[PDB]
Order: C-alpha cells, then sequence, then structure tokens
C-alpha cells in the first residue's frame, strides 16, 4: 500500500485523537452557544485608525482607555444592516464568535450596541491581511501556500464538526499574526447548519457552483472555497477571474479550470478534487471526510499536529514596530462615528 | 482580465 505498518498505525491513531479532540471541542462550544453581551461601551475606547471597510461599516484600530490594550473594533451601522439576510447574519456572527475557540480564529473580547451602531471588539492582529502581502509579492511558493492552507483545513475541520459553515473564505479575511500564522476574521457569513441552507451569499470569485445555481447547499461550499484560495495563493490570481460578477459565475459553473505551468502535479490533483462541481466527488464531502484532504500527496510534508500546536516555523514574520502599529494595513477614508439621539432599529437587534 | 482589488461580499446575489 502507500503506507507501511508503522505509518498506517500512526495515521489511524492520529485520526482517533482528532475525533477525541473534536468531541471535547463540541462540548465546550455548546456551553457557550447556549449561554452568550454588553461587555463594554464606546467611550471606553480611543479610536485610532480605520483598518478596513465594507458595505455596513468599518473595522477600526482602537485603544482601550483603562488598560491600554489595542483591539480591532468592527462597527456596523444598524440602519445599513437593512435587508433581512443582513440582520440574521449579524446575529450569527456575534453568537458564533462568542462561542468558538481555536488558534486560528480571531478572539472576540467585547460586544455592545447603541442607538445607531453594533460593535464587536476583537483581538488586533497587526501583521495585516494575507491579501496585501499576496498582491505585493505576486504569488506564494507552494510550501508557503501549503503552510497557510493547512491552517485553513484544520480550522474548517473544527468549524464543520460544530455544524458551522464559514462561507466567506478569501485572502482579505485572513490576517497574519506576529508569529506568521493566520487568524480568520469576518464571521459575517458564518452559520450553524445541520444539513442544507439556502441563502445566496459570499464573494463571487469564491462561490461554489451550487450557491450560484440556487441549490440548497452544505459545508462542502467551504471546501470548494479552499480550492479557490489555494489556487489564488499559488498563482497570484483566482481560477475564475473576470471583471464582472456575471462572467465570474459563468466560469464557475462551467466545470473548467486551467492551471499555471509552474503548478506541481500534486497541487493540480488536489485542486481538481476541491474544485469539483459534482458533490458526489468533491474532496471534503466524501465518506472519508476531511481525511481525503489531509492525506493527499500535496500535504505529505505537513505535520498536522505541529501546525495546530504552532510548532512549525512560519514562512515569514510581518514587521512590527510596537503596540498599535498599523504599517501593515492600507489606508482608508476616515468618517466620524456619529451616534443618534434616537434609537434606531431597536426591535430588529434585541438579541444582539 | 479580472478583479485585482479587494472584493466585497454579496449578502443576496
Ligand atoms: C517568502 N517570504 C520571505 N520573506 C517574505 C516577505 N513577505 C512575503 Cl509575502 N513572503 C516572504
Amino acid at each position: 500500500g502507500h503506507m507501511g505498518n508503522a505509518a498506517a498505525a500512526k495515521k489511524g491513531s492520529e485520526q482517533e485523537s482528532v475525533k477525541e479532540f473534536l468531541a471535547k471541542a463540541k462540548e465546550e462550544f455548546l456551553k457557550k452557544w447556549e449561554s452568550p453581551q454588553n461587555t463594554a461601551q464606546l467611550d471606553h475606547f480611543d479610536r485610532i485608525k480605520t483598518l478596513g471597510t465594507g458595505s455596513f461599516g468599518r473595522v477600526m484600530l482602537v485603544k482601550h482607555k483603562e488598560t491600554g490594550n489595542h483591539y480591532a473594533m468592527k462597527i456596523l451601522d444598524k440602519q445599513k444592516v437593512v435587508k433581512l439576510k443582513q440582520i440574521e447574519h449579524t446575529l450569527n456572527e456575534k453568537r458564533i464568535l462568542q462561542a468558538v475557540n481555536f488558534p486560528f480564529l480571531v478572539k472576540l473580547e467585547f460586544s455592545f450596541k447603541d442607538n445607531s451602531n453594533l460593535y464587536m471588539v476583537m483581538e488586533y492582529v497587526p501583521g495585516g491581511e494575507m491579501f496585501s502581502h499576496l498582491r505585493r509579492i505576486g504569488r506564494f511558493s507552494e510550501p508557503h501556500a501549503r503552510f497557510y492552507a493547512a491552517q485553513i483545513v484544520l480550522t474548517f475541520e473544527y468549524l464543520h464538526s460544530l455544524d458551522l459553515i464559514y462561507r466567506d473564505l478569501k485572502p482579505e479575511n485572513l490576517l497574519i499574526d506576529q508569529q506568521g500564522y493566520i487568524q480568520v476574521t469576518d464571521f459575517g457569513f458564518a452559520k450553524r447548519v445541520k444539513g442544507r441552507t439556502w441563502t445566496l451569499c459570499g464573494t463571487p470569485e469564491y462561490l461554489a457552483p451550487e450557491i450560484i445555481l440556487s441549490k440548497g447547499y452544505n459545508k462542502a461550499v467551504d471546501w470548494w472555497a479552499l480550492g479557490v484560495l489555494i489556487y489564488e495563493m499559488a498563482a497570484g490570481y483566482p481560477p475564475f477571474f473576470a471583471d464582472q460578477p456575471i462572467q465570474i459565475y459563468e466560469k464557475i459553473v462551467s466545470g473548467k479550470v486551467r492551471f499555471p505551468s509552474h503548478f506541481s502535479s500534486d497541487l493540480k490533483d488536489l485542486l481538481r478534487n476541491l474544485l469539483q462541481v459534482d458533490l458526489t466527488k468533491r474532496f471534503g464531502n466524501l465518506k472519508n471526510g476531511v481525511n481525503d484532504i489531509k492525506n493527499h500527496k500535496w500535504f505529505a510534508t505537513t505535520d498536522w499536529i505541529a501546525i495546530y500546536q504552532r510548532k512549525v516555523e512560519a514562512p515569514f514574520i510581518p514587521k512590527f514596530k510596537g503596540p498599535g502599529d498599523t504599517s501593515n494595513f492600507d489606508d482608508y477614508e476616515e468618517e466620524e462615528i456619529r451616534v443618534s439621539i434616537n434609537e434606531k432599529c431597536g426591535k430588529e437587534f434585541t438579541e444582539f | 482580465a479580472g478583479r485585482t482589488g479587494r472584493r466585497q461580499a454579496i449578502h443576496d446575489i
């Protein structure tokens, strides 16, 4: 076979240990999921700089006045969270973030709301987005890409074991910490799903075909997205690449991918099995689950436990000039945070 | 040709 006796036994034992870990992790998640609020207020923070922006608000570097600790504060304008799926998604995000615990998932510290906005205050990750490092260097070499990919595989194995789908994997959402490891943020599209779900949501280049085709879908969409991410990290551009969303969607549903001539055959094989339109064939979605990915030849050099334990030397370490340094982030237009004298949308956000 | 800048999510395509 591919493995001899010692190797096959070590692998089996390793897989049983994973099951034991995930069972305990589910017990811990459920306690927090069943018992989530209002852990701070706006005037407790000095606002320093905008770190990123989206449709509903922005993420700001803030400094906690009492302790001096820096944090990333996501601010959502309650009014802009107007559409039905926007509201439900914001409640998912907060509830999931307060309940999960994993080395590659950003840690939420506080949550609160006022008349105008919702606030989630999380650990500041000063090394910047994978996105800007990738765009600056062009592409990552396969070992570098693999180091980040392994962290995503473990994070999805964790999330999916809790019946959580992530639904927005992309380099923009992956921050690099001071040891060169990844932190996933932006749980805006994450959801607890026991079987299928139906919302049309995500980022065009990363959408699985079944989302585009308005089919009820499952956690396999995250495995498709991993294929897109690995491709983009190793190529410098994603596999379905076009100027307008509708053209992107047409390429995704076609069932065709082309690879750069420098991709190894092992990498192409993995990607053809992740970027698989047929759900009966997509890696991550078969009887052996995540193990088809973790045991693939492209990951043969990966020590999964060492990655989890953060024992592996990272391919690069962002430069850090001190607490609150923002040099690894791009600049954005600053807008004053205005809080209305009248409560907005109080009934829609009661649970937050 | 395709999108090289930051990509926004869509909440309901
Ligand atoms: C591979 N490598 C070595 N030094 C680096 C700096 N930035 C990036 Cl993105 N990658 C690097």
